[PDB]
């Protein structure tokens, strides 16, 4: 069987609109937004995610990244060649 | 629980070291978000040799303590000298001087990602009065960067 | 006075400053000078820094740690530890006829060619520093061994730390 | 008085255990590198693809742990060369890790080109003053 | 008790161990954060990934194996090789923080013989934290050594590489949603050991 | 005092997450939570897993969302 | 019938990872680790076990031995030509 | 006093299980339990068997794990 | 219940006995983990004969009490003498001296596994001044070992 193409919620995540029925999460330490809908995290950012591993990904025209991944209270990012961490609350 | 500022930095401390360096004689300039530090070569090196004096390490420590106050990605160190024998010797001298200065700056704890070193010899003078040697105002080392966010 | 970077490779006039400052006694200054210029005072000062001296028969040996007298993993000489190097020159000034052997030794971490090259580079740097202070080039020979004939155990931390060294032997 | 020369700062058992693991990792890598070099002798060097020129001899100390394109663009901008990109960038980013001290920009570019591997390549044209990064024809 | 002429509290350990474990975990976390770049240079998982972003499998080696099954019969072997984990697609490389980082939560939930048993529990918690860190180091060393041994046996021609098939479609979709260039990548044969010893190729290092 | 030895705080620029002093200099203080901080030390257990699974336990064991058991948060 | 070749837990014992579901034992007097899984001790050391007798054995490339044997509170080992004893607690 | 008539204790080298003094000399004291000790006398009964079988007996008999009966720990 | 140190050994005792042996004249040297004890032959034997004096057993007891403070696997005992008649007589004398010294040392309770004995004659002198007989500094016995763990 052919695998599924993508998840179409990532277009709304790229545009910045939260998916319906989801709840907000608090992100500290950097410029990113996160939502939780079906025990999965949807992240809109422009940094590079290194450690935790994501399931699906899309990119916009101006360089914005949208990720679908599993829930985790920490993220590892690369900012400008420097590795740092982002804190996720509300899980 | 979150931090309230960048660690080890204060605006009053930044103003204090800027005023102290400008009163000492090292030129500190800021236009927009670009920062420039201009140092005469006589306060660092010997007479047209790439050997640091022992007393200039206090000035280098002060410059490093000023440089730790900001957040930055790239530093540029450029060396300029005067006409002594030929062009090859003065480019080699300026490259060696920039290498030594950037080596001590990287040995100290500046939180930058890239430091670029170049020596331009005597190609770009800032003063038409070219009678001195290392005492001339157009023999110098320049440290330029951009403050990030 | 004294210039901290090697005093411009000049013989230091150490005694005249002390006998000039201890006058406002000349005999007291001369006694202090002849005490502090002795060989045993130099050996005890070198024992106050981390340099070991071994005498057995008519062969004398100095043991110098690269971990404190060199930069990390480089043949560059650590300039902050200059009193130890000056005391090595002062001790070696007492024997103007003997021949000098300098040997470099590292630990077991790395490759064989890397260990040999690092030991050879550190031996050449130490031999050049000995040559630049007045010792003639025909009295010096340098050699860098790897982990060939160690003096401690390389499977333990302190024993592996004790193996990285510079050996200076003379007759 | 009896004394032995190396008297350093006191150590931690966590660092002792990490060093004990790292020595075995290091000599395992040494053995497999020796075996791989014995099996496959290389024949070509990237000096032909990336030659040196004037104003590539300015030096740099770099500690970078991110993607390849921004670092290559900064090296080209410091070297006063134009920057060119060929091919589609992959969805999974090509990550590099450089930690050097005081070497030339040609050696920096050669190290980046070697660590890129089968995903990207670096070419330098000095007559037209162009640094070009090309992506592999994969996916 | 001895000679013929000779014939003729527990809560302190529990409150000490919980403090000592957290304190030792915090100090171990600081010591780990001091050496962050050297650990990244040592455990370089990114430089071992294969062509199509596939993590290499983990292989385990044993030498000079003997088994006494029962009386009158034994079984011996010279060498053994085992596949512990299998190759798969990845999006991100692993890091040492998923292996070595220890968990720290600050505990704010609290005399003749109290102090000695409190300090005995204080030693016990530190010993427990050291044991946990040792097990984590052993785990990450096993994983990295298996990924090294896979490349060694691939150089010595004792494993097969994984094989990847890609299918390219054109412009697919209906009038309400389209995809311009679609590619489906699927690995069809996993790495495996081969028992044909005639095709093994040796290595002699000068 | 954030803008000390300057003219005082002008406003919080939320595009960079920084305070602006009454001169043209950016301040070192943060004024939003979405500012670039060099965070290297974070607390809590079941980190680098899914987090703490929220069941209430008769024993003192703490289980993460991926089936792992946190011995540091687990009570002896 | 052909006897079984080995036990596959000894590879993990050689690597240093304890078998799953086991428990730790305290070893004093020498450099050795022990675990108890199925009323059997698994011992990782580089000494030579002399008296109690083992059921299975493996050896690594660097000289580390892995043993499978029955439980016992004492081990007799040879260190460098000298015979001594190791104490096992927690059984 | 472990490093007596020396400069005092520097640190515990756990690779050898020994203390290091403030000079370059190894100390005679142990600081880990995984240190080489010449142990020749060990206490406890059912030694050189499988150990004490943990059943509780109506009598004072002590039985080892291999079926042997230890007469020394057995009550008369 | 576990022991806290190696039995019968103390660092203060080690330092005191090294200092006492160095003041008496027996040379004790330590480089890394290797230990050397150098004894002149005049303090042990008679005039070029392999017969111990009766008073040297106290010195041998002191050397054995020093040797019991360490843990070790192998000890090497080597003998060196001067030029008297012939090299065969030199080698036989040095081998007999090393055999007698190691026999008394093994009779005393040193906890070592192997003791090796050799006599090298006069092949390797340590001093070019060779005018004495057994009073020469290059006529000696040497006991070398390595401390284990």
């Amino acid at each position: 069987g052919i695998p599924p193409s993508a998840n179409d919620l990532l277009l709304h995540v790229l545009e910045g609109v939260p998916p319906p029925g989801s709840r907000r999460l608090v992100v500290s330490g950097g410029d990113a937004r996160a939502w939780l809908s079906n025990e999965k995290m949807y992240v809109r950012t422009n940094l590079t995610i290194l450690s935790p591993g994501w399931l699906a990904s899309m990119t916009s025209a101006d360089g914005t990244h949208a990720y679908e991944m599993q829930k985790s209270p920490v993220l590892l990012v690369s900012w400008h060649g420097k590795v740092m961490q982002l804190k996720v609350e509300g899980l | 629980k979150l931090p309230c500022r960048v660690d080890g930095a204060c605006d009053a401390t930044i103003i204090k070291m800027m005023t102290d360096l400008n009163k000492k004689g090292i030129k500190v300039a800021s236009v927009g978000q670009n920062y420039l530090i201009s140092i005469p070569a006589s306060a660092l090196f010997a007479d047209q040799s790439p050997r640091l004096n022992w007393a200039s390490y206090s000035l280098l420590n002060e410059i490093a303590a000023f440089l730790k106050q900001f957040r930055k990605i790239a530093i540029t160190v450029t060396s300029y000298s005067s006409k002594y024998v030929s062009v090859k010797r003065e480019r080699a001298l300026t490259l060696a001087r920039s290498r030594v200065v950037s080596e001590y700056l990287w040995s100290q704890g500046v939180d930058s990602r890239i430091i670029f070193t170049q020596g331009l010899g005597s190609d770009k003078p800032i003063t038409s009065y070219t009678l001195g040697g290392d005492r001339s105002p157009n023999a110098r080392v320049e440290i330029t960067f951009r403050r990030a966010v | 006075c004294f210039h901290p970077p090697y005093n411009n490779f000049q013989p230091d006039r150490r005694a005249v400053k002390r006998v000039g400052v201890d006058t406002g006694g000349g005999t007291v200054g001369l006694v202090a000078s002849i005490y502090r210029d002795s060989k045993r005072k130099i050996i005890r000062d070198l024992q106050k820094q981390d340099i070991q001296y071994v005498e057995y028969g008519d062969t004398r040996t100095l043991i110098i740690p690269t971990d404190k007298y060199f930069m990390f993993s480089s043949p560059r000489l650590n300039e902050i530890c200059y009193p130890g190097l000056n005391n090595v020159i002062r001790l070696l000034n007492f024997y103007p006829q003997s021949t000098i052997y300098v040997a470099g030794f590292t630990d077991n971490v790395g490759s064989r060619s890397h260990k040999r090259k690092l030991s050879q580079a550190q031996a050449e740097t130490m031999m050049t520093f000995l040559w630049a202070n007045g010792i003639a080039a025909k009295r010096l020979k340098a050699e860098g061994y790897g982990d060939k004939n160690a003096i401690s155990d390389n499977a333990i931390i302190h024993g592996s730390a004790q193996n990285r060294r510079i050996e200076i032997q003379w007759f | 008085k009896f004394k032995k020369p190396p008297i350093n700062n006191p150590s931690d058992d966590a660092t002792i255990k990490l060093a004990e693991a790292a020595v075995s990792v290091s000599d395992s890598m040494l053995e497999m590198a020796k075996v791989e070099k014995v099996i496959t002798p290389p024949s070509k060097d990237n000096t032909l693809t990336i030659p040196n020129a004037y104003n590539l001899q300015a030096r740099a100390s770099v500690d970078w742990s991110g993607p390849i394109e921004e670092l290559t663009a900064r090296i080209a901008k410091a070297a006063h060369f134009r920057f060119r990109v060929l091919g589609k960038s992959p969805s999974v980013p090509v990550l590099i890790s450089i930690s050097t001290k005081d070497e030339s920009l040609a050696e920096i570019l050669r190290d980046i080109d070697y660590q890129a591997g089968k995903k990207a390549s670096i070419h330098v044209y000095p007559n037209s003053q162009v640094v070009e990064l090309r992506y592999a024809k994969i996916y | 008790t001895g000679s013929l002429a000779g014939l003729q509290k527990e809560t302190a350990l529990s409150v000490g161990a919980q403090a000592g474990l957290a304190w030792r975990a915090k100090i171990i976390d600081e010591q780990l954060n001091k050496q962050a770049r050297n650990l990244d240079a040592i455990y370089d998982f990114n430089s071992l990934v294969l062509e199509h972003n596939i993590l290499p499998p983990v292989l385990l080696e044993g030498r000079n194996t003997l088994n006494l099954a029962d009386a009158q019969s034994i079984r011996i072997s010279d060498r053994t090789y085992k596949v512990a984990k299998q190759a798969h697609f990845i999006t991100t490389p692993p890091t040492w923080r998923q292996y070595l980082w220890m968990d720290y939560v600050k505990p704010e939930a609290p005399k003749e013989i109290w102090c000695i048993y409190t300090e005995r529990g204080w030693k016990n918690g530190i010993d427990q934290a050291n044991t946990i860190l040792e097990e984590n180091i052993a785990r990450i060393k096993e994983d990295f050594g298996g990924m090294i041994l896979y490349r060694k046996l691939l150089a010595m021609n004792m494993v097969s590489p994984p094989y990847v098939s890609h299918t390219d479609l054109g412009v697919t979709g209906d009038g309400s949603e389209i995809h311009i260039d679609d590619r489906v990548l699927r690995i069809t044969a996993l790495p495996e050991l081969n028992v044909n010893s005639a095709e093994w190729r040796a290595a002699v290092a000068k | 005092g954030c803008c000390s030895k300057m003219g005082g705080i002008n406003y919080c620029d939320s595009s960079a997450g920084r305070l602006v002093c009454n001169n043209g200099f950016y301040s070192t203080c943060y004024c939003t939570r979405h500012a670039v901080m060099d965070l290297q030390f974070l607390m809590g257990c079941c980190l680098w897993h899914g987090g703490v699974y929220p069941q209430l336990n008769s024993s003192g064991l703490v289980v993460c969302n991926d089936g792992y058991v946190s011995e540091e948060c687990s009570l002896q």
